[PDB]
């Protein structure tokens, strides 16, 4: 992709993101889910043992 | 009211829609046979 | 003195195989061309090779290489080249299995320009969410299958028409009328009546007999 | 050729390690935990006569 | 006994246990692994480290 | 009355003449070496049905094998007494009045 | 006082499109108005592209109340098939143009950094749902898993002489072949593209090198 058209996505990177604090209202702090696994581990396929 | 355009007509181009190309604006790389040097080879030209 | 590259280059291959490098690698030897085809007869159907044909992947005439300053390099901080790449989904006919049109910049120090060339990488998605039309953020992984070694990090930009098009039941991107043609014939769309396919067929098969005939060369 | 060249000052009064910058080498986090396992390994191993 | 002794919801078990996993200890000495160190340098091979090829 | 009009289209598309001019493009393998031989170092000429097509995307806009042009009006002014109309007014580009 | 709006922009370029077409219906043999009409259309395009992208609402009711829904298409699929068609929304400056709030839920759009879970995994773990409406032959792909290995099975149970007499002669297949030991050349993923060079003069089981992108 265009490399020099970043920096002013940045600029609406940063216009969106305050936009989107000043906009909703958070009700509270929702409680947190275990994570699972994930199957794309880098490098090489594992064995099943 | 109504828009009775067709995007077949519009894309496989029927009543001969024409659009001029532009000139000599191909920019391809195999073309090019010579060495960019900044300010160019021979930079300040005086004609006498 | 500030020693360069090409010293180091020399020590590693002295401290390797014993010695930098035999001489005399030049021999300023003249390579003749000798014909053995007739004059539009050559054995291929697309590249008639007809001169000395260089032979080299990275030393060659005009030279190219791989040009790292992009835009993947701006945003991702990366463990190895070709980690974490930023495309477009173009395809989703296959399950699971998102095509994802990626750029990167290749550099001609000749004329001093980067160009960008596109790469086509097969992604996974387990839930199916990525629609043709989707900013998405792909990174490295494991074997998948026999083309598959990427997957969707992210969808960076969902596409809202692809989304909507879907939900009234049609397809997300209408397709293209353009595509590839089926020969260098110029393919002719027959539009004939029911009972005039016949002599349509009989100039159809007399046009492919001139075209064997073509054979023949000279009356 | 160079017979007489000399370099600068500051290679011979500079302490020792401040030229190494601070790098941030990221890495899979695959390979987060295969080199924390292979760490936790080579820590916890028996003192024998071979360690 | 065919549920092992130490058998929680992740289904991680040891073959040889032969304890409860509340008798056991946290962490002890690890006498079946060995220790090894790295013989494959990547870069630098010897006289004069001009550079050492660490972008490889 | 659709019936007759539905069954005699089924009929002609199923009939021999018709899976003849229509068949799809030779292969290199059908047709000869890897070239060098004039006449069959090509496939041959390919027609397709504009309502039922044997292959997707039957336009292109390639440098060689460009065939958008040869399917204006005029080229199928050779053979008005075989002509279809309703093909014709479908498609076709840069029909008159 | 507003007329240079987009949706505004838009429908006089479609309005515009539409004169210059009722112009070469009556007369097509203005050569000018051909020109001018090429030229009105890809404004047309770009307009509508640029609606799409700022304000979604009013393009997809200028979409549906005006009978064309196919008028952003990709006209060829050679510079589709690279993201050609797809690069017109970033070389613009409209890739962030959609707020991600008001039309799906973002928590389950983002990958995570730490545990290097995919963008689904993570919605799978928030118990969120992201699928796109399916075709008949998606919901047949997913549906028709369980009838073959339910024909499968019902055939290993009811047909035990010749399903024993199958699974020996596939075993005889898998055992007595020549390149049963686990090698290189036989780890490897693509066969014909890392060896390639025996596909001409030692192997003519494959005869090409080339099957998919890479």
């Amino acid at each position: 992709l265009k490399a020099g058209l970043l920096g002013h996505y940045q600029q609406e990177a940063f216009e969106a993101r305050k936009r989107f604090e000043e906009s909703t209202t958070y009700p509270g702090p929702i409680r947190a889910a275990t994570p699972g696994d994930t199957r794309f581990y880098s490098g090489s396929l594992e064995s099943i043992l | 009211t109504e828009w009775k355009l067709s995007p077949r007509d519009i894309v496989l181009r029927r009543f001969g829609q024409h659009t001029k190309p532009p000139g000599k604006a191909a920019l391809d790389v195999g073309s090019m046979r010579g060495s960019v040097i900044p300010f160019g080879r021979s930079p300040g030209e005086q004609l006498v | 003195p500030w020693w360069n590259f090409q010293t180091e280059h020399r020590q590693r291959c002295v401290l390797m195989y014993g010695g930098a490098r035999t001489k005399n690698t030049h021999n300023a030897n003249h390579r003749v061309f000798i014909k053995k085809y007739k004059r539009n007869a050559f054995p291929n159907r697309t590249r008639h090779h007809w001169a000395v044909s260089m032979t080299g992947v990275l030393s060659q005439r005009p030279r190219r290489m791989p040009w790292p300053y992009d835009l993947t390099s701006l945003i991702f901080n990366q463990p190895r080249q070709g980690s974490d790449k930023i495309g477009y989904v173009v395809g989703t006919s296959m399950l699971k299995t998102a095509v994802v049109a990626t750029n990167h910049m290749v550099y001609y120090p000749k004329f001093n320009q980067r160009v960008s060339r596109t790469k086509r990488f097969f992604a996974h998605d387990e839930d199916l969410a990525c629609v043709e039309g989707d900013l998405v953020h792909i990174k490295q992984c494991r074997k998948i299958s026999k083309y598959k070694h990427y997957y969707v990090f992210s969808i960076l930009e969902p596409n809202v028409e692809g989304r909507e098009r879907l939900k009234l039941g049609l397809k997300a991107v209408p397709p293209p009328l353009f595509g590839y043609p089926v020969s260098r014939r110029i393919v002719k769309l027959n539009l004939t009546s029911t009972e005039g396919t016949q002599e349509k067929l009989a100039a159809a098969i007399q046009e492919h007999v001139q075209d064997a005939y073509r054979f023949s060369g000279p009356t | 050729f160079r017979g007489a060249d000399t370099y600068s000052v500051k290679y011979c009064e500079q302490g020792r390690y401040e030229y190494q910058r601070y790098l941030m080498i990221n890495r899979f986090p695959s390979e987060y935990k295969k080199h924390f396992l292979s760490f936790l390994s080579n820590i916890r191993m028996s003192s024998g006569s071979a360690t | 006994d065919e549920r092992p002794r130490d058998w929680t919801v992740d289904e991680i078990t040891a073959e040889d246990v032969k304890r409860s996993p509340y008798k056991e200890m946290e962490m002890q000495p690890l006498q079946n692994l060995a220790p090894r160190y790295e013989a494959r340098p990547k870069g630098y091979f010897g006289r004069t480290y001009y550079s050492g090829m660490k972008q490889s | 009355d659709t019936e007759q009009n539905l069954l005699a289209r089924e009929q002609h598309v199923r009939s021999p003449a018709y899976r003849e001019l229509h068949r799809p493009a030779l292969t290199n393998a059908a047709m000869g070496l890897y070239g060098g031989e004039p006449g069959f170092e090509k496939a041959h000429r390919v027609w397709v049905d504009p309502d039922r097509p044997h292959i997707k995307h039957i336009y292109n806009q390639t440098a060689l094998a460009r065939n958008l042009r040869y399917a204006r009006y005029g080229y199928f002014k050779r053979d008005m007494h075989l002509l279809d109309v309703d093909k014709l007014v479908r498609h076709a580009r840069l029909l008159p009045t | 006082f507003d007329t240079t709006s987009p949706a505004v922009l838009a429908v006089k370029r479609a309005l515009k499109c539409r004169v210059l077409r009722n112009h070469l219906l009556t007369n097509p043999h203005n050569n000018i108005i051909k020109t001018v009409l090429a030229n009105t259309e890809r404004k047309l395009n770009h307009a509508l592209r640029r609606l799409r992208k700022v304000d979604f609402k009013k393009y997809w009711e200028i979409i549906r109340d005006h009978d064309v829904q196919d008028i952003l298409q990709p006209p060829n699929l050679v510079t589709y098939r690279q993201g050609s068609y797809w690069k017109y929304d970033w070389n613009a400056g409209l890739a962030i143009s959609t707020n991600l709030a008001d039309v799906m839920d973002p928590r389950g759009l983002n990958g995570c950094v730490e545990t290097g879970r995919s963008r689904s995994e993570v919605a799978r773990d928030l118990g969120l749902s992201y699928t796109r409406p399916l075709h008949e032959n998606e919901k047949k792909q997913l549906s028709h898993q369980a009838v073959y290995y339910e024909r499968l099975a019902k055939f290993k149970m009811e047909q035990p002489e010749a399903a024993r007499a199958m699974e020996r002669e596939r075993f005889v297949r898998k055992f007595s072949g020549m390149f049963v030991k686990m090698d290189i050349r036989s780890g490897a993923p693509d066969f014909p593209s890392t060896y390639r060079r025996l596909l001409g003069t030692k192997v003519v089981r494959w005869a090409s090198k080339r099957h998919g992108p890479n």
